[PDB]
Formats: structure tokens, C-alpha cells, sequence
């Protein structure tokens, strides 16, 4: 049964590792049950729930350290698919992941913690909870996202503070002495970071009539800009995630990769100046069809094509040319 | 070593029909011809900037001795082989089914003689488990 | 008048089933008509106007059961038009459809209602409303878009539900003994949620001025976190329209369409290796005119194009070199 | 000085009527008159400052009369630019237009009501405001946007009610006892409504640890729902400016235009199949020009040089094989 | 070492003036510096902290100042690589640059100030921190992007103020009486404002039922009306951060420079009708470069490439022709 | 009238060389080519789109009837002249000058000889201004 | 049956001129031409990979075998048909009218013989009624 | 002056070739192909717009005069060269290294032949650091 062995080995280290489809639903289980957890904890705060929430809690730590427990061997079984880890020594280089190892160690911990020992273990929890990631995929986005506009958002934070800070300013002169939510610029600073966020708790708002006037005045402008950065990241995503529905389909990688291979092989079978000169050829097309995966790979199509076209275009007019002169 | 240059150097002059040390395009060209394949003037002109290393169009000897010097492991082109490979293993379990690396070869690219191929399933196959593995291979094409 | 009643029976199909143009008119109608009960529940509700409320309620509720019963009847007649629903089989079969039948058993319920009962009328008066849709389209649509941007709402709830649990802590620590709405870390919990989406009830809020810093520090960007999804969910909905208005006008869905029926009836009528085979191969035609519908169809185009244009070329060089040699 | 005459006609009447750069300018002045007396009037409703808020007012409406009088009587007399507008009976017209009426009959009211009036002189004052637009294009550009985009906005609302109405019932179920806020299903809506679109006053909030719960649950979702609108219209005005920008350079509704007038000039001079087969295939292409202004005129470009080339090869094919045939 | 002190020269010109890459770092080191100045000064408000703020503020300041002095002599030094700031007289118009002259002047100021001057610390914190742009950058984008949507901000400005004024007078109505927040119009114009923004302090809500209902209906377009231009903006700055990827690629300004450099050198060399005539040629055609760097340069080398096609089909319709009559 | 129904059939008979009623897009060309200008074959689909009224590629005697009876103003053309002439009207104020007109109408869209401009400057001038109107000269050639 | 594969056999020989159990496109081509049509390098190649079950672009007398033992209702090409009618259903009622019908036959897609469509407006118009139904049409023709 | 217009007349008789003072692109293609370079229709299209005051396609003798009237200095052109060789200024420093300038005059755009680019080396080199400059060297052409 090593075939079927292999397969389930397989099956078992895609849906552990990176999953595609159905795949992700295990994931929501384990994600749910740590949350769970976390939510767990919060409850064992309120004093009125405290007994209930901390019975629950225990089992449901136990159930997760049980379940945490069997992947992480698992996956460890699991890794042997990969070429990478394979033997004791592949599988301790596997172990020797970033994240293997954060699994393994709050795993430990975790145990000890079972054998004010709360602190430790709400700590353990929002570290799973931060761990369920396990790729960085999440922060690799959104700072690809951010790092796209950095641009748009430091001139937003830029005019956006300047407009909090002038705001601030002046309502707290038109409201220094006539009211008391404005004794010191701070509580008009943090007036004004609270409204022009649109957040408006009201514990601090103006009320002599030139204040409410210079607050419509500038907040009229300060909430856009302050909500600014949400909609500019908004779009940014969506237009990625089109660019990437659009670009999906092109699958132009295909040929220079089968020619980079080829031509490393006879390079590595020579042993000249042709091998080495078309293996460079080769990497060199692999490199330049790996970065456009855009339009500009299709303004090079164009421009391939027209040139192709022109230089045919030479050649009928040499043998029309030649045709007459016979 | 003496022998080798002295066997660049003829190399070089089989290559360098004019004989001033200005390699052209033209040359490569011709003697490619020779050996049997048409290079496009594209293609060529991506070979010449690749090589060059002064700007000009012409390579010298000293320059065509210098990108002879590079190895397969001394060029560290390890990275590129093995995304090609991940490319092409649709899979992506680190091993190449025999079939679609045979049909990949032969009918993909740069068509490929039957013979390079079988070389392929002969010397990287050292477990002979069909699902060939790219990983420990180009690492033997590295050593 | 046969003719005309035929002509009539389509008109009144299409416009209680998928409308296009002033047929929604009446729907708007009906819809506002069943709102309005609605609405007039909630001011049942209140006991200052109760008795109005309930007066007006009643009259509009049969008013409801009329309107309600002759569509659903007119319905079930028009249903003819359709092969599929034809005769005694045919129009049961239609009345199996979910929504008919969810319509016929709203109908019999608020009847018999008719003949604490209230209860029931509000719940009646609330599937309605939600069996307005008839067809899922408003949950399709907003399933396809979070779908597609199932990512990048993955990674905003991701970041902004870490931001919020810090966010929260910290606050709870600086806040935890000089102010009595973070007593426990639950209520510093709330009082994040509620500033984050920007809600700010004002019910807890900061007063030291080390948690008004924390806070301020924290909120400036989790206002943005938990304000992404509304921005990439409208960019997405906006491209999504644009796209739809883009691919209105190409209309390259006829021609392999016309090969796959015309293919479809020469094979039925072989009853042979060639016309199966074109059989497949108008299918094929079919399908893959039916996917793209999009720029990949003009990639294709352009490629087309180009491959034909330098087989041309090919042909035209034999053409000369044959010349020449003559 | 006719020239000089017809040439200062012709500014004047540009700057009135729809301007491109500076001109606008002089708007801005005059709508800010007119502002300023809008601003004033609510200054006048505070009994603080309603005295010297009513002796700035009364100076600030003669000047306004005086600014709109003379304007109106420009216009009048700048009508005189266009063919439509000439004479008495041209100008006559040109006063029939409906901004021009309103613009007549809101001075003639302001005028009389210079010899309880205030309320009369605040409609006023708003109704000057409203027809500042004097085109209905702000109404008409939102009208677009909001129409090309009513799918997505019925569904926007469609869900989010269904939210705002499943959250209220929620909380008041969770809260109704333990809370006077929530003391009737309509207190409980009133809260939902005023969370979802986070403006939170904060008169009304869950305080039962149950409803927060609930309440944090639904308004997660619920608050991206209610904002969704905002970015749906902000990305669709978005693109339709920036597709806008696209099309303006492209400048193809000349040859059509000219062909057009051509055709109908001979088919007028004909008084002949042939001219008026012309005639109505030159509105053809000026129609067909109208239309597209977009990519999909692109798309028929392609198409076009296409066939044309594919006739040229098929035209080369013949001629290639005459020759070898001779 | 000349040629060592010119590099160095010229990479402290660089990482003072516009950087690249890594030289950012270094200023967001300065910029922080100076924004904790500016943030010192707050906590000097705060009477609880007032002696040790003023403490590290001094310090702080007095390292500004170092920090300020040595960074714009260095950049006086640096600016001898730039041509047009050579020697005595160059150097002097460099300082002659607006931003130059604010430095120095801020300078000089401050060290004045170290010689109730806490207000003239502020405004010079306030000075330098808006001097931190150095190129009016941000400015410039905001500005090119809101001018781009011009008419979409003023149609959204519009429309909501319009909403925001019915609202406000339809709830004061409704609520002159029954509720002392909404006294005066004034008072129902703040409400107006402060709801239809989301900020909602509370401080005023309406309590009555009837202007619940009014402001229900209201608010629920009014905050959209209001959003609106957090999210045009947001998705006209991502279109734009797009476009400007799209077109950081194409690099077709070379060309057209070169041959204008060539032929303004000839025109000069020439002291003639072809060379002056050339000379204009390769200026226009170097500013018809400059002005597309979009897709209307794709359309026009669409439109080159099909009528050379044409061309040279032509061509071989004669050669055709002429071998048929040989 | 009994003659306008004659010359009619003696155009269309000109016309529809078959002779059988059906008259085809080559016939049209043929035609066409005698009166002096080359039909393009995108062009003659257009105008067999146009003036058919069935939908078989032909025209019949009394469709050809039908579409001879819509007169200049029975058509109600006036919009698409109107708005051409604003197009051109790059000053909008309802007059065109002489120079641009006449450069249009000899250099623009389907080049004018000088009669015809000639004609349209003698007749659209009524009142000799050089800023012809064109919405009073549509007007007549709608009366 | 017996007699079953000794016609598939024969049809086979036809075809694959070469004899060897290896169709190529070329003798697919050469044999359609000699059928009346030309086809396309394109069709040709789309025809070789629908038919074949392995990767090799030759199909073994097996897998001719294979693919003629599906029928029309085996195949299950239902709802495609249904698909593409509705497309042709411009009113959408379920029934397409026969003179739509017919100018889509005559007029559209591959060119049909008056023949075929003929045909079509004889069997599939049961209730004769010239709203010809595309439902019961097809399900005959999957029965 | 008297020369200046007797040597602009015979320069403009030798390019309007017709003589009737209205200079065609036929005539300026002509006589710069006897100069020696091939143009083309966009090429000499432009020429004749640049150069062209009135709108007819034709040039007369004053305009001629009024084109030369605009010197170096004149026409004010030092924004454009600025701004190209701050294009070409692949360090933005003010100065172009005399190798990359060499090379983008011998291998960039027009084909500039290497005394031209001698020349360029020759006098820009007013300080002869290698950095040639593109402010100075402009002010002079300038002046
Ligand atoms: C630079 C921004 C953000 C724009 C443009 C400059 C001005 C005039 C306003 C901003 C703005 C609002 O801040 C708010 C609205 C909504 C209606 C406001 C009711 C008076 C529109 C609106 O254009
Ligand atoms: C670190 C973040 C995310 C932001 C952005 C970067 C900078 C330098 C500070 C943070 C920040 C505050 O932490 C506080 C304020 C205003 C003070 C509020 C009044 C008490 C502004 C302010 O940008
Ligand atoms: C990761 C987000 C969301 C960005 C980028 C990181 C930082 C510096 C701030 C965020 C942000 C705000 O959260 C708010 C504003 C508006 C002005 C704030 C006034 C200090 C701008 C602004 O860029
Ligand atoms: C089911 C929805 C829609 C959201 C998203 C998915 C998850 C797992 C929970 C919901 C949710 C809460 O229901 C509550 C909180 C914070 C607790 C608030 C403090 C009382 C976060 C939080 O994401
Ligand atoms: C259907 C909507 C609107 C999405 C998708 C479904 C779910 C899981 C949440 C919505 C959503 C939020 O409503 C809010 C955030 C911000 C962080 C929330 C902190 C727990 C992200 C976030 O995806
Ligand atoms: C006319 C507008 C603009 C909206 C949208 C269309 C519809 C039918 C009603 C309006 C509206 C309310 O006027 C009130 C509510 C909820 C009641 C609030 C609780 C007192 C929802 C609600 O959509
Ligand atoms: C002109 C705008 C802004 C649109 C279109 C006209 C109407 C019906 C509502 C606006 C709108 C909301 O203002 C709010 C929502 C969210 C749910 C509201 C709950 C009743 C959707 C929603 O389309």
C-alpha cells in the first residue's frame, strides 16, 4: 500500500500545508475552535460568568492542545512529500521552520501551563490566534497594498494632520474660556481627533457659537480627509485583485522556463561558447517573460508583430524589385 | 592553462572571421548557420548585450575568455532551474511525473531530441521511481 | 382572439417574472405596498399610536391578501408560456418551484391568520419582504463580490481584529483603576469595537491621558482597518459594473452557437466519424465562447491574427522563390 | 464698433451661460453672495446676534437683487448670440426657458417682498440657492452614476435592511427588560438604524452583556452594508472620470459629421437613389460614430484592418497564382 | 580626492534633496525629531506634566537646532554639484530658493527665541513641520487630484448641503417645540451637520417621533451624500497610483530627445531651410511624446502601423499589376 | 404620378439589371461605377442594410417606392444636421465662418469640390455676414 | 456488433491511410477534402485533441471504438443545445419563430443547406403551429 | 538685407520648383533627396504644418522670411534642450559623462555621424572635465 500511502501522505500535507478548496474548511474549524478559546477568556473576565466561562475554557484548552498536538505531528509526518525534508535530517531541517518551531513551542508551553498562570495562557492564546496565519500572508498584502500608495498616504496623513492640528487650534480659541471641555490645547486635540475621525464620543464638543461655526467649517473637511486612507486602500485592493483575475489567464511562463531547462542541460552535457551563450539567452527569457505579467507584454507583442510584418514587407519589395528587374 | 586558451583562441577565430578581435553579429550568425540552426536578428542581438561587457557590439578576447570562465555552479543559477522546474511540476510535491517530463521535452519549448530526454530519465533518475525528482538533480548539475 | 391572448399572457409573464424596463414599475408598487405594512407594524408597536397603527394595519393586510392572490393566480396562468409548464403536470410541476411554493404557503398562513397572533403577522410580514427578492440576485451578487475579494476581506478582518485586541488591552491597562468603564477587560473590548468602527456611543471612553494616547495612537489606523471593507467591497462592485458595461457590446456569442446546433442536427440526422467529431468540436467552439467574455478574447483575437498574417508571409516567400526560380 | 459689439455679445453671454475657465470665477463671487446671505438668515434665527445679523441681511439682499437684475438684463441681452434668440419674438422664447422664468418670477418676488415675510425671504433665498445650478447638471451626473449602479445599490439596501431590522429585534429581545432604551420595538430600530450608520449618538445602547454581544456581531457587518453606498458612488464616479479623461483625446466624430452634411446637401440639390441611399448612409456612420465613443470602437478598428488585410492576401493568393499559371 | 569628495558631494546632494531609496530613512529620523517637538509642546499644556515637558522640550529644541543648523549648511555645501549653484553668485541664488530662505529664516528665528515666547515656539514647530515637505508635493497631488474630480466634489457638495438644509429644517419642525436641542434653526443646522457626517456627539438627537422618522429617512442618504467624497477621492488617487505603474514602463521618450539635441545642434552648426525645418520637427515631436505617456500613444502607433500596412499593400497591388501587364 | 411611377421603374430597371425585382449589392456597384466613385463592399452592406425593409439581401419595386417618398422634411432629419453643424461650430455661437466652412467642406470627410462649398456659400447666405448661420439654412432646406 | 466493427474498421482504414493505428491530422484533412470541405489547421488539431484519449496526437482503433459508442443521449450534450437555443430565443417564451429560424440557418454560423432547415421545419414542427418549440424538439432528438 | 533676400529667393527657387510661389511637399521631398536623405508623407506633412501660416498647404515668400525671421535665441527653445538632456541625464547631476554622450549621439535616435559628435566634445569642453556640462553649453548655443 505505499502507493496509497504516498497519496494520503500527499493529501495530507496540501490540506495542512497551503490548501486550494475544500481544504480550507478544516482550517475554519481549527480557526473557530481557537477563537472559541479567545472568546472564552473574555467571558472569564466578566465576574458574573467567570465560574462557567473558566469550566468551559478548561476542556475547550484541553481539546485544543489535543488537536494542536496531532497536526503538528502530522504535518511533520507529512513533510516527507517535499524533497527538502526527508530523513532525520530533513524532517529537523523542516522543524527548523519559523513557524515549526513557534508550533512546537507554544505547544510546550502550553502543556507546562496545563501542569497567575491565566496571564500566560491568554498570552498563548493571542499568540495561536496570530500564528494561524503561518505564512505572513496576510501582512505581506497589505503592506504590498500600503507600500503601492505610500505616496497617497503620507500626503492624506500630512493634510490631514495639519487639518486636525489647525482645527484643534482654533476651536480651542473660541472655546478656551466659555467652556470647559477646552481648558488645555490637548483636550482640544483630542476633541479634534475625535471628531474628525467621526468617532464623536461627545464627552468634549464645542458649544459657544463661533466654535461650532470654525468646527463645521473645518470638519466639513478634516472627516474626508481623515477617512481618506480607507477608500484609497479600498480601491487599491480591488484593482489588484482585478489586475490578478485579468492576469490569470495569460499563462505565458510556459515555453522560456522548457528552454531555460534545455538549455542548462546541454550547457551541463558540453563539458562551448554556442551552449553557454544560448543557456544565457534562455535564462535571459525566462527573467523577462517572469516580470512584465501585463499589458506591456502585450505592447511588445504588438511591437514584435509590426516589426516581424515591416521586415516581410522589405523582403516583397527586394523580390518584387528583382522580379522587375528580370 | 596554455592548452586552454590556446583552444579559445581557435574558438575564437573560428568565431571572429574578420580576425581584428570585434566579434559581430554576423559571425555568430554564420557559423551558427554551420552548425546547423537559423538565429533570428532578435535573437542575436539578445545574445550580443548578454555577452558584451563594454558596449560597443564587439566582444574581445579577454571578455570572451572571462564569460567562458564561469561555471554552472560559479554562475549560481541555481534559483532559475529550480523555479522552472516548480513551473513545470504541476504538482508542485518536488518530483516530475516521467510522462509529462517526456512530453514537456520532446513537445514543448525548444523541441527537444529524443536522445537529450532519454540521457534525462538515464542520469537523473537515480531512484528510478518514475516520479523523478529536479530538486537533487540540479543540484547534481550544480556539482 | 387567440393571438391576442397569447400576446397578453406573455406580456403579464414577463413583467410578474424577470421585468426589464417599466415592469418594475409595478413591482416598486407591490414592494412599497408590502413596506408599508411593515412599516406600520413598527408603529403598532408603539403604544401612543397603537390603535391607529393596528386600524390602518388591518385594511392594509387584507389589502395585501388580495394583491398577493391575484398575482399569485395571474402567475400560475401565465406560467403557459413557458414549454416547460404546460397543462395539469406542467403547471403543478411550476407551483413546485421554491419561491411559488413559499408565496402559495405565505398566502394560506396569513389567511388562516386573518381567520398572540400578532407575532405571527410580523414574522408573515417579513418573509414576504424577503421573498420580494424572487431570485436570489442580491445575495449572488454580494456572495460573487466578497468571493472575489474573499482575500483581501480575510486579511482586513485579520488586521483589524488584532488591532482591536491590542488597541483594547492597552487601553484597559491605562485605563484598568483611575476610570470605572474599563473595569474589565470585556468592557475595554466594547469600548474598542465601538470606537474602531467609529460608532463612539460615549458611553466609555478614555479620560487619562495616557489611555487618551494609546487610544488616539491605535484608532488613527484601526478606524482605517475596520473602514477597508466597505471601500474594497464598493470598488469592487463599481468595477465589477463597469466590466458588465464594457462586455455588453461584443456580442461574440452567435456564430458557435449557430455550428453547435447546426453540428448537434447532422449528427442527429447520421444515424460518421467526421460529423461527430464536428459535432465536439462546435461544442467545444460553444464553451469556449462562453468563458472569456472578456480582453482574453481580443488576446486570442490578436493572436489569431498574427499567426494567419505570418502563414501568409510564409506563403508569399515560397510564392517568390518559386518565381525566381522560374 | 459692431465688431467690437458682437464680440463683447458673445464673451458676455459665454461667461453667463455655460463657461471653461475664468469665467467661472465670476460665478464663485455671485454664489458666494448668495451663500452669504443664506449664512446670514441662519445668523439672524440666533437671538444673540439677530440684530446685527438683520442690518447685515437687509444690505446683503438689496445687493443681491441689484447683482441678479443686472445679470438677468445682461443675459437678455447676450441672448442675442445664438439664432434661436433674435428679435423680439427670439428673445421672447429665450425668456421662456424655464431657469429664465424662475430667474423673472424669484426677483420679481424678492423685489416685492423688499416693499411674517422673513419666511418668504428665506424660501427665497434657498430657492436662488437651488437654481445656482441652472442646468440640472449636478442632478443629472448623480442621477447617471446612481442609475448605472442600481443593482448594486438595491442590494446594498436590500441586505443591510435585513440586517438593520434582524439586529434591532436581536437586541430588543436581549435588552428589553434590563434596559429603558430599548423599551419598544421601535426604540430598538431607532437604535439600529443610528449604530449601523455609525453616527451613535449614544442615547441608546446595549448594556445587557448579551445585546453587546449581539449588538458587536451585527453591527460588524451591518456597518460595512450602510457604508457600502458611499463606495460604491465614490468608485463609479471615480472611473466614469477617469474613462472620461480616456475618451477625450480619441476626437472621431469629425469625418462622420462631414460625410453627413455633404450627403444631405446633395440629396437637397438631387430635387437619385443613389444620393439619398448616400444621404441616409452618411447619418448611418454619423450615428455609429455617436455611439461608441469608447473601446468598443477600438474592437471594430481591429475587426476592420483585419478583413482589409486578409482581402489584400487573398488578392495577393490570386495574383500569385495567375503568375505561376503564366 | 577630489573624485571622493565630488561623490560624497554629490551623494549628500542627493540624500538632502529629492531621494530615492534608503536616503528617506534619514529624514524620517529628522522628521520625528521635529514631530516630537511638536508633540513636547502639547504635553507642556497639560498643567500635570508642565515642568517635565518644558524640561525635555529644551533639550529637545536645542537639538533641533544643532540637527537644523549642521543639515542646511551641509545642504549649501552640497548644492555645488547642481550647475546653476556655482561659486559666490550661485550659491547665493541657491539660498535664494523660497525653501532655502524659510530654512534659514526659521533658523535665525529660533535661535532668537533660545536667546512669553512659548507661543513663537509653537508656531515655529508649526513652521518647520510644514516646511518638511520642502517641495509643496502634497499639496500638488490633493490638488491635481481633486481638480481632476472637480465636478464630481462640487455635484456631492451640492447635493448634500442640499440634504443637509432640508433635514436640518424637516427635523427643526418637527422638533421646535417637544425638545429644547433644537431651539433655534441654528441649532437643527449643527444637528444637521454633526449627523449627516457621522460624528454624532448626542448632544442633540431628536427625540420626538415624528423627527426620529424625518431624520431616519434623511440621514440614510445624507451620510452617503456626505462619504461620497472620502471615496472619490480615494478611488481617483488608486486609478491614479495604477496609471502611473501602467505607464512607469513604456519609457518612449528617448528617441524624440535625442533627435532634438541632434537637430538643435545642426540648426546652430547651420550658421538652411532643411535644417531649421528639422529642428522644428524634432521639437514637435519631441512634445507630442511628452503629452500622451498613455494609451492614445497605443492608438496612434495602431494607426501608423495600419496605414503603412495599407501602404505597402498598395505598393503591391502595382508591382502586381505591372508584372500582369509584363 | 403616372409618370413619377415610370421614372421609377425606369431607374430601377437601370438599376436591377436581372430584371427579376431583386435587385443585388453587385448591381449597385456596377451602377455606382458608371456614375464614377468605387463602392467598398463594407459600404454596400450598409446601404442594403439600410434600405431593405424584409430582410433577404434584396429590395422589391414597392420598398424602393417607399423609401423614394421620404422627402427632406417627411424624414425628420433636422437633429443629426443640427448637431453636425455644432461639431463644426468650434465657436458654438450658431454661425460658422467662411474660411473654416469652406476648408471642411473641401479638405474634411469626403472631400467637396468648389462648386458645391460655392453653392452652400451663395444660397446659405442670406444675409452675407461671413458667419453663415446654419440653423436658418437647415430650416429652408427643410421647407 | 461484429458487423459493427468491421464498417468501424473499414471507416478506420479510410482514414488512417497510413495503416499503422497512428490517425494524423493530415490524413483527417485529405479525407474531408475529399468529402467537399477544407478544413483549418486549427479545426484539424481541436479535432485530434477532442478525440484523443492519450496525448500523443494519434488515435488508436480503440479509442475510435470509444468515441463512436457515444450516442446523443449518452453524451449528455443537453445542456448546451438548450443553452444555445435560448441564445437564438431572442422573446425568450420557450418557442422561436420560424422565420428567425430560418434566416439563422440560411444566414448564420456554418452555411446550412435549404435542404437541412427544411428538415427542420418539417419534424420538429409537431404542433405546426410556427412558434416551433426548442424543448420537446430536443428531447426527440435525445430520444 | 539686399543679399539676405536675393540668397532667400534663389534658396526659394531652387525648393518651389513650380515657381509660382507656393512650395508643395512634392518639391521639399524632391530637392532634400537630391540632399541626400529619404523623407517620408508624416515626415514632410509636419514640415509643411510647422512651417505653414495660413492653412492651404502652400508656403509664399514672406512666410518663408517670417519663418527665418526667428534665430537661436529667438525662438526661444532653451526649455526643450533642457529638458532632453536632463532626459538623458541618467545622473541629474547638470553634467553628461562624455561616454554615454558619445554614445547616444553615435547609437540613439538620428544616426549622427562621429565628426558631428567630435565637434560636440570639441566645444562644449569649455573646462574639459569629461562631465561635460548642458547649461553653459546651451547658453552659448543660446547666445
Ligand atoms: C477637499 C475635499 C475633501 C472636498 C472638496 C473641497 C470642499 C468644497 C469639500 C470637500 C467636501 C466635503 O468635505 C464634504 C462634502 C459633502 C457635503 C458637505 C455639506 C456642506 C462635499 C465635499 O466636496
Ligand atoms: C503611530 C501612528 C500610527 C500615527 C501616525 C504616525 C505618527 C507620528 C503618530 C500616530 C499619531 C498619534 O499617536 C497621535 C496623534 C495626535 C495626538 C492625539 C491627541 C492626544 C497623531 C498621530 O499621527
Ligand atoms: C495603514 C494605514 C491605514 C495608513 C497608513 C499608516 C499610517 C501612517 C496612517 C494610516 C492613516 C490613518 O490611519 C489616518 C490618516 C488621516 C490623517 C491622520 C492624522 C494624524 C492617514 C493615514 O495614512
Ligand atoms: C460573525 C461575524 C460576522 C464577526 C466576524 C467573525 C467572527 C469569528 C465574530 C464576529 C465577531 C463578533 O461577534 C465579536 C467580536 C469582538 C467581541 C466584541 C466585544 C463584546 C469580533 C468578531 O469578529
Ligand atoms: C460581508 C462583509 C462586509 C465582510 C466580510 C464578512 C466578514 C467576516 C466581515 C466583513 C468585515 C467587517 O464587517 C469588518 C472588518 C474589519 C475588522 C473587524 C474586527 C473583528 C472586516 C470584515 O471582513
Ligand atoms: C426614502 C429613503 C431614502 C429610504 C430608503 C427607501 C425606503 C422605503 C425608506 C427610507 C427608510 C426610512 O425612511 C426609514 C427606515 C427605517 C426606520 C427607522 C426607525 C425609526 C428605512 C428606510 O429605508
Ligand atoms: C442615493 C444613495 C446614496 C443610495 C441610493 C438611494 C437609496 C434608496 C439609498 C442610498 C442608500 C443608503 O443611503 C443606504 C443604504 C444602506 C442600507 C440602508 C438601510 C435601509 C443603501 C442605499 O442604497
Amino acid at each position: 500500500r505505499n502507493a496509497f500511502y504516498r497519496k494520503l501522505q500527499n493529501f495530507l500535507y496540501n490540506v495542512l500545508e497551503r490548501p486550494r478548496g475544500w481544504a480550507f474548511i478544516y482550517h475554519a474549524y481549527v480557526f473557530l475552535l481557537v477563537f472559541s478559546c479567545l472568546v472564552l477568556s473574555v467571558f472569564s473576565t466578566i465576574k458574573e460568568y467567570e465560574k462557567s466561562s473558566e469550566g468551559a475554557l478548561y476542556i475547550l484548552e484541553i481539546v485544543t492542545i489535543v488537536v494542536f498536538g496531532v497536526e503538528y505531528f502530522v504535518r511533520i509526518w507529512a513533510a516527507g512529500c517535499c524533497c527538502r525534508y526527508r530523513g532525520w535530517r530533513g524532517r529537523l531541517k523542516f522543524a527548523r521552520k519559523p513557524f515549526c518551531v513557534i508550533d512546537i513551542m507554544v505547544l510546550i508551553a502550553s502543556i507546562a501551563v496545563l501542569a497567575s498562570a491565566l496571564r500566560s495562557l491568554r498570552f498563548l492564546q493571542i499568540l495561536r490566534m496570530i500564528r494561524m496565519d503561518r505564512r505572513g500572508g496576510t501582512w505581506k498584502l497589505l503592506g504590498s497594498v500600503v507600500y503601492a500608495h505610500s505616496k497617497e498616504l503620507v500626503t492624506a496623513w500630512y493634510i490631514g494632520f495639519l487639518c486636525l492640528i489647525l482645527a484643534s487650534f482654533l476651536v480651542y480659541l473660541a472655546e478656551k474660556g466659555e467652556n470647559d471641555h477646552f481648558d488645555t490645547y490637548a483636550d482640544a486635540l483630542w476633541w479634534g481627533l475625535i471628531t474628525l475621525t467621526t468617532i464623536g464620543y461627545g464627552d468634549k464638543y464645542p458649544q459657544t457659537w463661533n466654535g461650532r461655526l470654525l468646527a463645521a467649517t473645518f470638519t466639513l473637511i478634516g472627516v474626508s480627509f481623515f477617512a481618506l486612507p480607507a477608500g484609497i486602500l479600498g480601491s487599491g485592493f480591488a484593482l489588484k485583485v482585478q489586475e490578478q483575475h485579468r492576469q490569470k489567464h495569460f499563462e505565458k511562463r510556459r515555453n522560456p522556463a522548457a528552454g531555460l531547462i534545455q538549455s542548462a542541460w546541454r550547457f551541463y552535457a558540453t563539458n562551448r561558447a554556442v551552449c553557454v551563450m544560448r543557456f544565457l539567452v534562455s535564462k535571459r527569457k525566462f527573467k523577462e517573460s517572469l516580470r512584465p505579467y501585463d499589458v506591456m507584454d502585450v505592447i511588445e507583442q504588438y511591437s514584435a508583430g509590426h516589426l516581424d510584418m515591416l521586415s516581410r514587407i522589405k523582403s516583397l519589395q527586394s523580390r518584387v524589385d528583382q522580379i522587375v528587374g528580370r | 592553462t596554455e592548452e586552454q586558451i590556446a583552444e579559445f583562441k581557435e574558438a575564437f577565430s573560428l568565431f571572429d572571421k574578420d580576425g581584428d578581435g570585434t566579434i559581430t553579429t554576423k559571425e555568430l550568425g554564420t557559423v551558427m548557420r554551420s552548425l546547423g540552426q537559423n538565429p533570428t536578428e532578435a535573437e542575436l542581438q539578445d545574445m550580443i548585450n548578454e555577452v558584451d561587457a563594454d558596449g560597443n557590439g564587439t566582444i574581445d578576447f579577454p571578455e570572451f575568455l572571462t564569460m567562458m570562465a564561469r561555471k554552472m555552479k560559479d554562475t549560481d543559477s541555481e534559483e532559475e532551474i529550480r523555479e522552472a522546474f516548480r513551473v513545470f511540476d504541476k504538482d508542485g510535491n518536488g518530483y516530475i511525473s516521467a510522462a509529462e517530463l517526456r512530453h514537456v521535452m520532446t513537445n514543448l519549448g525548444e523541441k527537444l531530441t529524443d536522445e537529450e530526454v532519454d540521457e534525462m530519465i538515464r542520469e537523473a533518475d537515480i531512484d528510478g521511481d518514475g516520479q523523478v525528482n529536479y530538486e537533487e538533480f540540479v543540484q547534481m548539475m550544480t556539482a
